[PDB]
């Protein structure tokens, strides 16, 4: 879902309706997960909690 | 929270939002330490911050 | 001399494979320029990290 919404925000940005988003990962996800989620989504207009 | 005095650097450099629990001499509260996005590079604030 | 001047571009494209996955190390930020990688010679992955 992080990839899907990131695509959406990028699509609207290209359409002249700028957007940004904040997102998180599950319940108490640690470094092992976060560094796998971050590498999959290393682009602006999204932030990971 | 898993993150200590150095883990907040690993989160921030990787572009991950980090929330800390603060303790003063008398009272406690919570605050956010950075507004970094999931962009890779730190040099360009327009993408990063 | 293609697009693969960066090791993390090799990560994302190993992860595109059905039988294989690649995952960056959690022990600090180690993005590494591909022209400084080193020898491996028929090392078995099937039950090893």
């Amino acid at each position: 879902v992080h990839a899907e919404v990131a695509s959406f925000v990028k699509e609207r940005s290209d359409a002249g309706e700028p957007m940004r988003a904040i997102v998180g990962g599950g319940f108490n996800e640690s470094k092992e997960q976060l560094f796998g989620r971050q590498a999959s989504l290393s682009n602006p207009r999204v932030s990971l909690v | 929270q898993i993150y200590e005095s150095i883990d907040l650097d690993e989160l921030n450099e990787n572009g991950i939002i980090s929330i800390e629990f603060v303790r003063n001499r008398t009272n406690t509260f919570f605050r956010i330490v950075d507004d970094v996005t999931t962009f890779n590079d730190k040099s360009d604030p327009v993408k990063a911050e | 001399g293609g697009a693969y001047d960066y090791t993390n571009a090799i990560i994302t494209d190993i992860n595109q494979l059905p039988d294989f996955e690649a995952k960056l190390s959690p022990f600090g930020d180690k993005n590494l320029e591909s022209s400084k990688l080193d020898k491996i010679e028929n090392a078995n992955i099937k039950d090893k990290a």
